RNA sequence: AGGGGAUCGAAGAUGAUCAGAUACCGUCGUAGUCUUAACCAUAAACUAUGCCGACUAGGGAUCGGGUGGUGUUUUUUUAAUGACCCACUCGGCACCUUACGAGAAAUCAAAGUCUUUGGGUUCUGGGGGGAGUAUGGUCGCAAGGCUGAAACUUAAAGGAAUUG
């Protein structure tokens, strides 16, 4: 029987959202019942840091980190990314962690 | 039978907003508590203590009036009020109970924590909530020390207090002993400040 | 709850509810008298004003309209009746 | 067989009885 | 011998208390089944229906089994008791005592005359155990109780002498018909005749009159 | 591993239960008495259990410990009640807000008057 | 529940409960029924004298014993105030 | 309401719509069709009476394992063939 | 939109009973209403009520004891004749020996045992027990 | 039927993989993908949940309208505004907790006010398979759409939940 409230994801009066592709196998997916990952990294790392300022002009410099959003399709977010799977009971919160 | 100068004294008055029993809880509000007097501004509710003293005269009113004072039980799990009703239980009959409830008491014979009171009187039916369930399969009254959030099933006779902490659940149980002791007690005549002092109540440190 | 008096309700909260929610339905707008002290007399204005109410004589304003009650202009006074 | 392709399979087969039919016409 | 617990135990071998319909009186639970042996002692019972049920375990299988008792004199105390352990004679014992504990009282009444000691119902009553409504009609004298044979015996234990009845659901599984039928009977005295309008003055409790008779050691 | 099974843990319970006036923090007393005391089937279950209940004799000593309550420590806390004499009239009067002492007026009669505002 | 000549038959007549007059029946253990005892001249509680509310499981569960109490007692005068029949 | 149209007047609506749904009957349908007298190889008769053609044993269907020994009748007032179980052990050699 | 002003009196007065009430607000009356009202208050399961005027078509403030099962309108207006009574109220009465059904004879809206007293019958209103 | 034809890409052809591999992966790429004029009328076109009305229960957010304030933030000289804060009220999109109540359950503020069975109204279903098949009518350029049987077969098919 029915699993979810929110059947796919987060759709209550509309009936037709956008598709966007998934970063990683490229299946199209709906905006709304996509998962989305802000990935937010320095654009160095751990290591190369303390090599960037000691072969780099300028006082400690900046440091810009990149941000791009990113979209998995279930499937691909299985895969890797935020899964796991729950407990019947563990599903219903939303709490990020 | 209202009685004559069992109204709220001004002794008495000082005693409770001392403690704050007065300053009730913040924007959560059960639909089920007239016991409000106006609101504060910025978030806070006055709660009208001479409907507080009039229960509390109504709770001592029904806790002596029970033939065997030593079954009617006293409970908190909360840790500011273990203090109180041990204190509560020392001067009436009253078997206390303090920590950890252990459900199965009032249903289930077998258990070793198995009391049948003829009355309960509980600090926070939130905390306590087992305690109320498990009176109200066995026909069992309750007195409950409510703030302006309290989950009021199962409890009769609900004392308007702040269980927000600090003196009020000992101040409450302490006026709560010491007005079943003026019922039918050992004690005496009208202004009795009553010798035992009010902070022998209050869970206590650190 | 579970019983009160529907009959005889606090006139505090009847004044809360819906206009057509109290126990016999009735406005909350009023009206109201309105002076300029170029003008000496007074034109009775309803609180709700669509129209942009224009004086006696002179062609002045008085309110321009809103969702609700008239934004009334500038100075001016006002009773209510 | 899934539903899809045996609702194929008989519009097909229809077509067909629809053509050998109408060769009697 | 005895030997209770409970204070309503020791009031009813104290001989403080003669009768069950005190305890519904005042609601109280019974939690020991001799109170309900020495109040009732003409209690008969009937084993209703046994089945086999099965669980399967990480080692093996058990099938356990499971009994319905029907317990009752016919005065109008009747009790239900179902029970699963894995011998029938044990599931029978053990059931026997949950129908002792069950016990509640039935309010039977007059078809359409005011004459002798009453063979019917007070009103209709319907109770819905499971997916079954069994619904019991008061019916003339000498109608009998006109139910299929399972739901008779439990009406004739009872007391009832002539009750007209009619099921709907899956009655063919036995155990929530009869419970089905026992809500149904047990909700004759939940119903508000006009001859008990008058009001009562509210008895006082055998828990305080006999308090200190009562209480532990 | 040295993990005592419950029946050691069990039998301890009941013997400082009831027999707190009697044994003591040594072992080897503890152990003759639960031979004219406690009826056990072996030398081995014996020393097991009497080297746990010298155990948790020791630690009673300081500190209750859960799962024994011999009904003396109920009336030794009895008899350690007692704090206060400060209370909470001292000093001067009793600040209130403005509906608190609105709330004073409507029901009641002199009280000692100090008031504030606050904000949002 | 009387018979064709004036006998009372029919076992056991139930209590009510205070608020709502509906009957408090065997099988409700979550009823309940509050002993308010007697005072007289200067404190002193009165053994054995009682003005006694029986409140149904019903309203118990549904979180109204305590308000539906306050006006049962009020109006048999032991309270003074507490209780506003309007809202 | 849920459906059935409860007006006074609403009788023509209450029995054409159930007129309708009378079709969902199986037996309905039958004896409305004359099912009985157009299919079927008795005419509708309690029994009917033909000739025996071939003598047939039948392969009995799982779980079970025989030869059930019938007849192929023709039906006298019909020319209609039909198939017949022989019952009671022996009884195919009563026939011919 | 509205189809019987009886039907919506006589819910909301058994939604008070059932969840515990004393009081409900009806609206917006009528003189059905009001008869049906006053045929029970004389057999006692209701109390007293009140007409309050707005200038509408009105409104009622019944208060009711308990002693009220169900009150119900049969929606379609049935027409009974006289020994047909006995069908209805064998139907939906609990029992022979009390409860009423209620109809609307040209004697006017009155319950059925002062329709079998006065021997008139008509069209079916609803019941009360 | 014109236009457009960057992208991606039913078909087809390829490189691989496979016992095979008409596929999944890689390559090429026709139709298509976009637009105008006209057809087609179907989707798990889903909330798998008709519409109007009434009644039955708490809670904090939020979108739109409004009302109240010797509220905050904006400085100028106070305002006026605007954005904000707090309370109430309509009317929305939802969530939370309850369960009086309902249900076979999963669950459900309706899926409640239902053997204590009647507010008004539309529609569909009557074991499974046969089969959305045959046939007739009808619409369409077509693909197909709406309407839509029976003979025969068959003791299950099925739903939710439990333990393995
Ligand atoms: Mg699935
Ligand atoms: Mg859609
Ligand atoms: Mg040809
Ligand atoms: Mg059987
Ligand atoms: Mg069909
Ligand atoms: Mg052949
Ligand atoms: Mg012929
Ligand atoms: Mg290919
Ligand atoms: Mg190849
Ligand atoms: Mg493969
Ligand atoms: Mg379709
Ligand atoms: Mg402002
Ligand atoms: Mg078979
Ligand atoms: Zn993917
Ligand atoms: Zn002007």
């Amino acid at each position: 029987p029915k699993k979810r409230a929110s059947n796919g994801r987060n759709k209550k009066g509309r009936g037709h959202v956008k598709p966007v592709r998934c970063v990683n196998c490229s299946k199209s997916i709906p905006k709304d019942k996509a998962i989305k990952r802000m990935a937010i990294r320095n654009i160095v790392e751990a290591a190369a840091v303390r090599d960037l300022s000691e072969a780099s002009v300028y006082p400690e410099y900046a440091l810009p980190k990149t941000y791009n959003k990113l979209h998995y399709c279930v499937s691909c977010a299985i895969h890797a990314r935020i899964v796991r799977v729950r407990s019947r009971e563990d599903r219903k919160n939303r709490a990020p962690p | 039978s209202l009685p004559a100068t069992f109204d709220l004294t001004p002794e008495d008055a000082q005693l409770l907003l001392a403690a704050n029993t007065h300053l009730g809880a913040r924007n959560v509000q059960v639909h089920q508590e007239p016991y409000v007097f106006n609101a504060r501004p910025d978030g806070v509710h006055v709660i009208n203590v001479g409907k507080t003293w009039e229960k509390l005269v109504l709770a001592a009113r029904i806790i002596a009036a029970i033939p065997n004072p030593e079954d009617v039980v006293a409970i908190s799990s909360r840790t500011f009020g273990q203090r109180a009703v041990l204190k509560f239980a020392a001067h009436t009959g009253a078997t206390p109970i303090a920590g950890r409830f252990t459900p199965g008491s009032f249903t289930n014979y077998i258990t070793r924590s198995f009391k049948e009171p003829r009355l309960v009187i509980v600090t926070d039916p939130r905390s306590d909530a087992q305690a109320i369930k498990e009176a109200s399969y066995v026909n069992i009254p309750v007195i409950a020390l409510t703030d302006l959030d309290s989950p009021s099933e199962f409890v009769d006779v609900a004392i308007p207090c702040n269980n927000r902490g600090k003196h009020s659940i000992g101040l409450i149980w302490y006026l709560l002993a010491r007005e079943v002791l003026r019922l039918r007690g050992a004690l005496v005549d009208r202004t009795q400040p009553w010798s035992i002092m009010p902070d022998l109540y209050f869970y206590r440190d650190p | 709850v579970l019983v009160q008096d529907l009959l005889h309700p606090t006139a505090a909260s009847e004044a809360r509810k819906h206009k057509l929610k109290t126990l016999v339905q009735g406005p909350r707008s009023y009206f109201l008298d309105v002076k300029c002290p170029g003008c000496l007399n007074i034109t009775t204005v309803f609180s709700h004003a669509q129209t942009a109410v224009t004086c006696e004589s002179c062609s002045t304003i008085l309110c321009t309209p809103t969702g609700g009650k008239a934004k009334l202009s500038e100075g001016t006074s006002f009773r209510r009746k | 067989m899934r539903a899809k392709w045996r609702k194929k399979r008989t519009r097909r087969l229809k077509r067909k009885r629809r053509k050998v039919r109408a060769r009697s016409k | 011998g005895w030997v209770p617990v409970t204070k309503l135990g020791r009031l009813v071998k104290a001989g403080k208390i003669t009768t069950i319909e005190e305890i519904f009186l005042h609601s109280l639970p019974v939690k020991e089944f001799q109170i309900i042996d020495t109040l009732l002692p003409g209690l008969q019972d009937e084993v209703m229906n046994i089945k086999p049920v099965q669980k399967q375990t990480r080692a093996g299988q058990r099938t356990r089994f499971k009994a319905v008792v029907v317990v009752g004199d016919s005065n109008g105390h009747v009790g239900l008791g179902i029970k699963t352990a894995k011998e029938v004679a044990g599931a029978i014992r053990a059931g026997i005592i949950i129908a002792k504990l069950s016990v509640i009282p039935i309010r039977r009444g007059y078809w359409g005359t005011n004459l002798g000691q009453p063979h019917s119902l007070a009103t209709k009553t319907t109770g819905k155990c499971g997916s079954v409504t069994v619904r019991l009609i008061p019916a003339p004298r000498g109608s009998g109780i006109v139910a299929s044979p399972a739901v008779k015996k439990l009406l004739q234990l009872a007391g009832v002498e002539d009750v007209y009845t009619q099921s709907n659901g899956k009655t063919r599984t036995l155990e929530n018909t009869l419970k089905a039928a026992f809500v149904a009977i047990g909700n004759t005295y939940g119903f508000l005749t006009p001859n008990l309008w008058a009001e009562q003055p509210l008895p006082v409790s055998p828990l305080d009159i006999y308090s200190d008779e009562a209480s532990a050691q | 591993g040295r993990v005592r099974t419950k029946t050691v843990k069990r039998a301890s319970k009941a013997l400082i239960e009831r027999y707190y006036p009697k044994l003591t923090l040594d072992f080897q007393t503890n152990k003759r008495l639960c031979d004219e005391i406690a009826t056990i089937q072996s030398k081995r279950l014996r020393n097991k259990i009497a080297g746990y209940t010298t155990h948790l004799m020791k630690r009673i000593q300081k500190g209750p410990v859960r799962g024994i309550s011999f009904k003396l420590q109920e009336e030794e806390r009895e008899r350690k009640d007692q704090y206060v004499p400060e209370v909470s009239r001292s000093n001067g009067v009793l600040n209130v807000d403005n509906q608190t002492s609105d709330l004073v007026k409507s029901l009641g009669l002199k009280l000692p008057l100090s008031v504030i505002n606050v904000s949002a | 529940m009387e018979n064709d000549k004036g006998q009372l038959v029919e076992l056991y007549v139930p209590r009510k409960c205070s608020a709502t007059n509906r009957i408090i029946k065997a099988d409700d253990h979550a009823s309940v029924q509050i002993n308010v005892a007697k005072v007289d001249e200067e404190g002193r509680a009165i053994p054995g004298e009682y003005v006694t509310y029986a409140l149904s499981g019903y309203v118990r569960s549904r979180g109204e014993s305590d308000d539906s109490l306050n006006r049962l007692a009020q109006n048999d005068g032991l309270l003074k105030n507490v209780w506003s029949y309007s809202r | 309401g849920k459906g059935k149209p409860r007006g006074l007047n609403s009788a023509r609506k209450l029995r054409v719509h159930r007129r309708n749904n009378r079709w969902a009957e199986n037996n309905y349908k039958k004896r409305l069709l004359g099912t009985a007298f157009k299919s079927s190889p008795f005419g509708g008769s309690s029994h009917a009476k033909g000739i025996v053609l071939e003598k047939l044993g039948i392969e009995s269907k799982q779980p079970n394992s025989a030869i059930r020994k019938c007849v192929r009748v023709q039906l006298i007032k019909n020319g209609k063939k039909v198939t017949a179980f022989v019952p009671n052990d022996g009884c195919l050699n009563f026939v011919d | 939109t509205r189809s019987s002003v009886l039907a919506d009196a006589l819910n909301a007065i058994n939604n008070a009973e059932k969840t515990g009430k004393r009081q409900v607000l009806i609206r917006p009356s009528s003189k059905v209403i009001i008869k049906f009202l006053q045929v029970m208050q004389k057999h006692g399961y209701i109390g007293e009520f009140e007409y309050i005027d707005d200038h509408r078509s009105g409104k009622i403030v019944v208060q009711l004891n308990g002693r009220l099962n169900k009150c119900g309108v049969i929606s379609p207006r049935f027409n009974v004749k006289i020994g047909d009574i006995e069908k209805w109220t064998a139907n939906l009465l609990p029992a022979r020996q009390f409860g009423y059904v209620i109809l609307t004879t040209s004697a006017g809206i009155m319950d059925h045992e002062e329709a079998r007293r006065k021997h008139v019958s008509g069209k079916i209103l609803g019941f009360v027990y």
